[PDB]
């Protein structure tokens, strides 16, 4: 097995622009959208149809209106902290709640907000605490931090609650979630400039995104430059690794490649 | 506040080959506030028939999308990616590149 | 699926009662306790969501997760602890599921009993007798005859000679009516 | 803050009838409640509120309907009062959907199918024991409230025209004087003990009111006795020496 990740996620905007929803929430499992909500449908909807499929309407109904709440609190929540900065014209306010299952059973739980898309106020379940940035959140961090029944009901939700939810979720997508589809990959010669050949290896058509490419020498190199991990558009992901060949090295190069389990050396 | 402009990443869905069947991607990421506006370009024509993603949201806080149109590449047909955002005073072309 | 508390508990005061209630469910976010005196609103007493003991002044709340399981305990009781006592936790789904309550009953410590049964002047005409003083371990029996009426044995505070008795009263219009055994 | 006011306190309607419970909070919170409380069960949900703007099905929304147009106020309409209805509803709000609630005073509600089935409480009040006084130093006065319908009585002890609560105890449910009767009216008694001496002094006067719900003046009645309108039915006894 690998990692499996359940995160929920808000934005509220203040002042936004003809179309443009003043709140939005998603949830993901690992990189998938799971649901969605907005202040313009004001209902939650299932993102994949294994959701869409497992979960009654029941279900949809009674998150809808938890949403309709948690739509509200954002509202006020945001429009308070403009007032505490003196901040007018629009502002951004987020938030992230989750919790990792890893392969040796152990978890991690987090929530975090971000005052115009920077870390405003994170949590730790450990100590019971926030960590604010500056004297406006450590404004908020107090309140929060007096109500020691709201931080239990936290640290409960993040390591019972969000994983119960997760091995649920990750039961009603197993074909999705928890398949693999081997990368197709290969190593392209290319004459950067005149008298300069670098290599490039390429992997792409891989589920899950997570993959490990270096290249090594006879010994790991230095100057490796690296594509991102990104979408293909069909639910696998590309990605790769090249080098320069120093002039008169003849060395032995080879493509090092790690992916959901398996290991891959392409010599050249 | 601290606006962070997109990154722009124009890609084929398998490697490319003229004659043959593919789709073409332009992801845009990174990318803080969240309004963004992009059209895919064959030879500088807007791409009616643009699928894409809904709004995504990373961890660091900032937004990424997926946009694809079906295409087969042809030797001389041009195509692009053009985003407007904030952090953009003029919407800004990136063009594919096949290697 | 369920929650279950004990429908009526008594205990005497000064002493300690621990009210017991179980639950079943796949989801749970935290237990709470109320209390509601005769003919008042319920009033939040206590929340627990890990596992253990919460401590303020005489009230304490226990959670087992493991068990499905949280007592409220009550020490040094005092009359003023007689109330209904209201079990209720929270599923998956943010839904409060109430428990049907536990009636708690407080017998007051007469030290000095003095079971009196009086009959009092009818201003104005039936006959009213009145059961007093008589020790808390005494329970009135309401009567089979249909036009003989008794009340329940109520507990009343003379603070003006800090003095407590039971007392429980019974009337009838009947010619052949009489205070003394009426209670019985 | 006042917390969340609930009103009426107390109301009986005849089968079919309209009504509206209001209840209000000054606490900004986002969740309101009404709940119907019957003996032998747990609080049951009749519609809840996440938000002004929303407003969802509780577990028994059947014959009610409520609105949450503000914050403040979630109004439960009854739309055609049946007998099934005869309950207590609380109003509830709650801050967030895992926070406290906070409780309004509740609302007694009687349904009857015939309104000539409503009855004010008769009340008298009886002097204490000669003997009581002698073998206590103590005198226990008795109020006796009788043949009321529906229970929506409030009995209290005034001395010297001020209410009292020391050396009170009321039944906490009245009586039913026919048991067998579901439409039974009700008796309800209380005890006051003083100081013999206290009860001596002729400067003492006691009193015991009732505060009766019943009909509104404003209802219809063909009837010879008294309409059975809300109203307060007292009793008195002055002290003596004798
Ligand atoms: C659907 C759902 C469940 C739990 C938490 C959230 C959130 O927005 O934090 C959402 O959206």
């Amino acid at each position: 097995m690998r990692t499996h990740s359940l995160r929920y996620f808000r934005l509220g905007v203040s002042d936004p622009i003809h179309g443009v929803p003043e709140f939005i929430s998603v949830g993901y499992v690992d990189s998938h959208p799971i649901t969605t909500y907005d202040s313009v449908t004001r209902q939650k909807e299932p993102r994949a149809p294994w959701m869409a499929e497992n979960l009654a309407p029941d279900h949809w109904e009674r998150y809808t209106q938890l949403l309709r709440g948690w739509q509200q609190m954002f509202k006020v929540e945001l429009k308070r902290l403009q007032r505490h900065y003196n901040h007018s014209g629009s502002h951004t306010y987020q938030r992230m709640i989750g919790c990792e299952l890893l392969e040796d059973g152990s978890t991690t739980g987090f929530l975090q907000y971000a005052y115009d898309g920077q870390d405003f106020l994170i949590f730790n379940k450990d100590t019971l605490s926030w960590l604010a940035v500056d004297n406006v959140a450590h404004t908020i961090k107090q309140a929060w931090e007096a109500n020691q029944h709201e931080l239990l009901y936290q640290k409960n939700w993040l390591e019972e609650e969000c994983i119960a939810w997760l091995k649920r979720f990750l039961e009603y997508g197993k074909d999705t979630l928890q398949r693999t589809e081997p990368p197709l990959v290969r190593v392209n010669r290319k004459e950067t400039f005149p008298g300069v050949t670098a290599l490039f290896c390429k992997a792409h058509g891989f589920y899950p995104p997570e993959i490990y490419m270096t290249w090594m020498k006879n010994e790991i190199v230095q100057e490796i430059d690296y594509g991102d991990i990104l979408p293909s558009g069909d639910g696998t992901y590309q990605a790769w690794a090249s080098i320069e060949l120093d002039p008169q090295s003849s060395n032995l190069y080879s493509c090092h490649v790690e992916h959901s389990g398996v290991h891959m050396v392409l010599q050249v | 506040m601290i606006q962070r402009t997109p990154k722009i990443q124009v890609y084929s869905r398998h490697p490319a080959e003229n004659g043959k069947s593919n789709f073409l991607n332009c992801y845009v990421s990174g990318f803080h506030p969240s309004d963004i506006e992009v059209d895919l370009l064959k030879n500088g024509e807007r791409i009616e028939k643009v699928e894409h993603s809904d709004l995504s949201f990373s961890k660091d806080w900032s937004f990424y999308l997926l946009y694809y149109t079906e295409f087969t590449p042809t030797e001389k047909d041009e195509y692009a990616c053009r985003v407007n955002h904030v952090t953009l005073s003029q919407p800004k072309i990136v063009k594919w590149d096949r290697d | 699926q369920n929650i279950d508390q004990p429908t009526e508990m008594t205990a005497t005061e000064g002493a300690i009662v621990q009210i017991n209630c179980t639950y079943q469910t796949s989801g749970f976010n935290g237990l709470f306790w109320y209390q509601q005196h005769a003919g008042e609103a319920p009033t939040f007493l206590s929340y627990n969501v890990l596992d253990g003991l919460e401590e303020k002044g005489r009230f304490s709340s226990f959670l087992s997760r493991s068990k499905g399981y949280s007592y409220l305990l009550l020490k040094e009781l005092q009359m003023k602890d007689s109330a209904s006592y209201l079990c209720a936790f929270l599923d998956s789904n943010y839904q409060l599921i109430w428990g049907a309550g536990t009636k708690l009953i407080i017998k007051p410590d007469i030290q000095n009993p003095d079971p009196a049964v009086y009959q009092l002047r009818d201003s104005k005409d039936k006959s009213v007798c009145l059961f007093t003083d008589f020790d808390s371990q005494t329970n009135v029996s309401q009567s089979k005859d249909s036009d003989v009426y008794i009340t329940d044995k109520c507990v009343l505070d003379m603070r003006s000679m800090d003095f407590k008795s039971n007392s429980a009263v019974a009337w009838s219009n009947k010619s052949d009516f009489a205070c003394a055994n009426a209670f019985n | 803050n006042a917390g969340v006011t609930q009103t009426p306190k107390f109301q009986v309607l005849k089968t079919g009838q309209s009504m509206t419970l209001q209840c209000a909070q000054d606490m900004n919170h986002n969740y309101m409640y009404w709940y119907r409380q019957d003996p032998g069960m747990g609080l049951r949900l009749i519609y809840y509120s996440a938000s002004e703007g929303t407003t969802d099905k509780g577990e028994v929304p059947n014959g009610y309907n409520v609105s949450r147009s503000t914050t403040e106020d979630f109004p439960l309409r009854l739309l055609s009062a049946a007998p099934s209805q005869t309950s207590v509803y609380f109003c509830a709000s709650s801050n967030r959907e895992y926070s406290p609630l906070h409780f309004g005073n509740g609302t007694r509600l009687t349904v009857t199918e015939d309104l000539n089935k409503v009855f004010p409480p008769e009340v008298a009040v009886f002097e204490p024991s000669e003997a009581e006084i002698s073998h206590t130093q103590k005198a226990t006065l008795v109020c006796l409230a009788t043949g009321f319908y529906p229970d929506h009585v409030e009995l209290s002890w005034w001395v010297n025209g001020k209410e009292v609560h020391s050396g009170v105890c009321t039944d906490p449910q009245p009586l039913k004087e026919q048991p067998a009767l579901n439409d039974s009216r009700y008796a309800l008694s209380s005890r006051l003990r003083v100081s013999a001496t206290f009860w001596q002094d002729p400067r003492n006067h006691f009193r015991c009111q009732v505060q009766f719900y019943g009909l509104s003046e404003n209802d219809e009645w063909t009837q010879d006795r008294a309409k059975p309108v809300t109203q307060i039915v007292s009793a008195e006894a002055w002290g003596r020496a004798d």
